[PDB]
């Protein structure tokens, strides 16, 4: 089974930015839009979980409605020479009638609509 | 292969 397109636009869309100094913690924003007529649940993942925090991490957004989500790079001990193989994901669907976790859980996965952006480091 | 995790708070 192949996955549908995304239905949320996502701003940015291909790409996470953090500007260094990385001794306070770095924050970007990913603004996540429904532009649809439907509550839809959207979920964050990331290939690096333990290095940032994510508020909100998961949620609904309402139809026609759009979310700021923070994407707060820790402070850690940056390296200019290595490449920053950290990855974010957004996956998203719609939320059903009169309605959570017992939703995600029984999500088979052509179900889930996946975005994904790499993430960048500078200074 | 990169295999991705549910964000953290
Ligand atoms: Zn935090
Ligand atoms: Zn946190
Ligand atoms: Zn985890």
């Amino acid at each position: 089974m192949a996955k549908v397109e995304q239905v949320l636009s996502l701003e940015p869309q291909h790409e996470l930015k953090f500007r260094g100094p990385f001794t306070d913690v770095v924050t970007t924003n990913l603004k996540l839009g429904n532009p649809t007529d439907r509550n839809v649940c959207f979920k964050v993942k990331t290939t690096v979980p333990r290095r940032y925090c994510v508020r909100p991490n998961s949620g609904v957004i309402d139809a026609g409605a759009s979310l700021n989500v923070s994407v707060m790079l820790q402070p850690f001990d940056y390296d200019p020479n290595e490449k920053s193989k950290h990855k974010f994901m957004v996956q998203s669907m719609f939320a059903p009638p009169d309605t959570m976790e017992a939703v995600w859980k029984e999500a088979k996965p052509e179900d889930l609509m996946d975005s994904k952006l790499r993430c960048v480091f500078e200074l | 292969e990169e295999e991705f995790f549910d964000a953290h708070e």
